[PDB]
């Protein structure tokens, strides 16, 4: 009682919503000219496919949960709900990329991802700023499922620091905006992990204190852990399928539980197999060129006892991390290092700057218009 | 049309007139800030045409007491036997560094266009700011605040007057943007001159190379510039903190203490409830210096903007010739 | 810019002026006058601008570029701070 019923009138609503879209909006020029004309403001229309998207994605997960086969949800949700809103025409304004911004973010939560290739090609409309930071945050999700970390933490970063010249007021973050910034921060940190000794380029969208205390895990991850991995893995998923609210915990019911299980056995598994290589990745390439010796004291610090050390070489090196030159006759093993480089951001933060005054001047006298 | 605010029109100045200027320069004093004198003009078709202008020759060295009423009354005599009258339209100066707004300047502007309306305060900044756009600038000052004159003093007038709003970041009159119909005999001079003088429109051009390998202008210009934002930033800073600890220390200490003491005594005063509040020297509002702070500081970032408009440039000359 | 633009201006006349000197002496006999006269005028040219020609130098020349950038980047961050500044106390 209350809680799945409010659910129901919210589906009875979401339903009588979608039968109305369904029939007007292909001949309703008289409708929409009238909703043209009269007004003086229009910010409510992005508000509500939002919030609808919000709402549904709540009430989805909890109906999931409890009903863990064969039941209706995934199916009525898919082929009625969110195919006839891809399907129809975007209303002219921003309101197509709003539809296909639920359809990525139910087809994520579904894990059924390939389908962007098409979406992409789609979506051929100006990225005015809010539709630029939905997008960016699917297509990070979607190279992190891909396991493109360069890639990935590019795109996380520009909506982590958040300068995407976003310029909303009217409550359109909107009641998780805390939550959607430490979701883009934790799948940050986690690509930092992979890829750190070569960024150099956290600075600009993780303040020092938080380098400090995942560079401390970091570290220890890559030297010892078990507990930081533990910490992270419980952290993340949580915030990787995205799955919005929970439930409420008793003895009784099994159901969430199923849930839970399949959702920790996926990214256990890929989690592990991508934590193996970044310790892999830990030891730095002190120099180029290494005779027998020096390979030698690879071998021992790669394993010890005995048997096989040098089969497993092969296969440590070969994950991605050594491309090399062998020469058999002068017995000396030859490979170059990575580089990369630094004062690379200071170039956007001129920009910006520039942009942060010049947003200032037009806020003063934006005010000052109003003394005159 | 030339009109800006009240009555104004935009300024014509002549060659001759800046060619006046120059021969009165910037040195026999070069740290010395004097006010050069005074501009002469008419109002004209659009616009106000500023035909003259003369010196008021103060006593001079690094020390400059003002000087005589006589000087001015002869000189105005005498320019009138020769030309027209002494209509007199504005001021200038230079005078020592690159481009500030030493304050009781700003009380003499004040004063002046409160007497006259259309009038314009002019400000030359050649070698010395790094020649160097914008390089001659005309400022008239606010209606608003001309409207409330006199006066603007500590706290008491300005309280009133600054919250009833004054814009005092202000209208700049465009100068040059067509012939003003002299220039011909300038002209007639200009194809000999070039001619067989060529030597002397060399040696001119041949000045600037030895004048930019040996000195050290952007790094001596940002060195004035850092000394000159440390020292108006810092006092502005103090002053701030000085009516903050005022404003809010002062009150929240007292409300502190009012709450304790409970605030109302029926059969009788209130004998310390008498005695609280009464104002410190800010309550609010020292307008007359904070004004007078953003215009300089306003002033600071045209000649950050002006250094950095050089660098650009240089920048994209210096590699623009190397690689080739 | 103004001077940049006489410059250029200047640089394309020397440009049609050489090729002229030049012509003269394929067309028939010229260039006498412009002959080691004109060699010392580009040789003072080249020898001012650019200033010799190794890596060393140009890699100096780079390294000062992005200092200049630095100070001018530095300039915006000091008048963005003034605008902070500005900002709190317009209000």
């Amino acid at each position: 009682q209350w809680l799945w019923d409010i659910i129901d009138e919210f589906i009875y609503q979401f339903q009588s919503f979608s039968q109305y879209r369904c029939k007007t909006a292909k001949k309703s020029e008289e409708e929409i000219d009238f909703l043209r004309s009269n007004p003086k403001i229009w910010n409510v229309h992005s508000v509500l496919n939002v919030l609808h998207s919000l709402v549904d994605k709540s009430n989805i997960n909890r109906q999931l949960e409890v009903y863990t086969s064969g039941g209706d949800p995934e199916s009525v949700a898919g082929e009625y709900g969110r195919h006839s809103l891809y399907k129809m025409l975007g209303y002219f304004s921003l309101v197509g990329l709003l539809r296909l911004h639920s359809l990525l973010g139910d087809y994520y939560q579904a894990i059924k991802v390939l389908e962007n290739i098409e979406l992409n090609k789609k979506s051929m409309y100006s990225r005015v700023p809010e539709c630029q930071v939905t997008t960016y945050y699917y297509v990070g999700f979607a190279y992190l499922m891909m396991r493109r970390y360069q890639d990935a933490i590019r795109v996380f970063a520009n909506i982590l620091l958040y300068i995407q010249r976003t310029k909303s007021m009217f409550q359109r973050t909107t009641y998780k905006y805390e939550m959607i910034n430490k979701q883009n921060e934790q799948m940050h940190a986690l690509l930092a992990i992979a890829l750190t000794m070569y960024p150099m380029r956290i600075d600009e969208s993780i303040h020092l204190q938080l380098r400090e205390k995942y560079g401390d895990k970091m570290l220890r991850m890559q030297k010892g852990d078990p507990q930081v991995y533990e910490e992270l893995f419980s952290y993340s998923c949580p915030k990787f399928l995205s799955p919005v609210v929970p439930n409420y915990d008793s003895v009784h019911p099994n159901y969430h539980k199923e849930p839970f299980l399949q959702q920790l056995k996926v990214f256990s598994d890929e989690v592990q197999q991508q934590a193996q290589l970044s310790t892999i990745r830990s030891f730095l390439k002190l120099y180029t060129t290494m005779p027998v010796a020096k390979l030698a004291g690879f071998l021992d610090l790669t394993e010890q006892e005995f048997r096989i050390q040098l089969l497993v070489f092969k296969h440590k090196m070969k994950n991605l991390v050594w491309t090399s030159g062998i020469s058999a006759l002068d017995g000396e093993f030859q490979s170059a290092s990575e580089v990369d480089f630094y004062i690379d951001k200071d170039m956007i933060h001129i920009a910006d700057t520039k942009v942060a005054r010049r947003y200032g001047d037009f806020f003063i006298r934006q005010i000052h218009k109003f003394e005159e | 049309g030339g009109s800006g605010d009240s009555a104004v029109k935009q300024v014509q100045i002549d060659g001759l007139v800046v060619l006046k200027i120059i021969k009165h320069y910037q040195e026999e004093g070069q740290g010395t800030e004097v006010v050069q004198g005074v501009l002469l003009g008419l109002v004209v078709e659009d616009r106000l045409e500023i035909t003259n202008c003369f010196p008021f020759p103060q006593h001079t060295e690094d020390d400059a007491d003002f000087d005589e009423v006589q000087y001015q009354m002869e000189m105005m005599r005498s320019l009138r036997h020769v030309n027209i009258d002494h209509l007199h339209v504005g001021w200038y100066q230079s005078t020592y560094y690159g481009s500030f707004v030493t304050r009781a300047l700003l009380d003499s502007q004040f004063s002046y266009q409160h007497a006259i309306e259309e009038s314009v305060v002019l400000i030359y900044d050649p070698i010395k700011t790094a020649q160097g756009s914008l390089s001659l600038k005309a400022y008239r000052l606010t209606p608003k605040l001309m409207e409330v004159c006199k006066e603007k003093d500590f706290s008491p007038e300005a309280l009133k007057k600054a919250n009833i709003t004054f814009e005092h970041m202000f209208e700049e009159v465009p100068i040059v943007i067509k012939n003003s119909h002299l220039i011909n005999v300038l002209m007639w001079e200009l194809e000999k001159k070039s001619a067989v003088a060529d030597k002397h429109e060399l040696l001119s051009l041949a000045s600037s190379n030895h004048l930019g390998k040996n000195l050290q202008l952007l790094m001596d210009r940002v060195d004035e510039m850092s000394q000159d934002i440390v020292k108006y930033n810092t006092y502005m800073r103090n002053t701030s903190k000085q009516q903050q600890q005022k404003h809010q220390y002062q009150q929240r200490r007292q409300q502190e203490n009012m709450q304790r003491q409970s605030r109302g005594e029926p059969p009788l005063p209130e004998e310390d409830l008498s005695k609280l509040f009464k104002p410190p020297q800010p309550p609010a509002r020292m307008d007359s210096l904070l004004i007078a702070g953003q215009i300089n500081t306003y002033c600071q970032n045209i000649k950050e903007f002006t250094a950095q408009n050089l660098g650009k440039l240089f920048m994209a000359q210096a590699l623009q010739e190397y690689n080739n | 810019s103004d001077l940049q633009q006489v410059g250029g201006a200047s640089a394309r006349i020397q440009d049609a002026l050489s090729t002229v000197l030049q012509y003269a002496e394929d067309v028939l006999s010229g260039k006498v006058s412009a002959d080691n006269t004109v060699g010392r005028f580009l040789m003072s040219l080249v020898n001012q601008v650019p200033k010799i020609v190794p890596d060393d130098f140009e890699t100096m020349l780079n390294s000062n570029i992005n200092d200049l950038l630095m100070v001018t980047y530095l300039a915006n961050l000091t008048q963005s701070q003034i605008a902070l500044n500005e900002k709190l106390v317009n209000l």
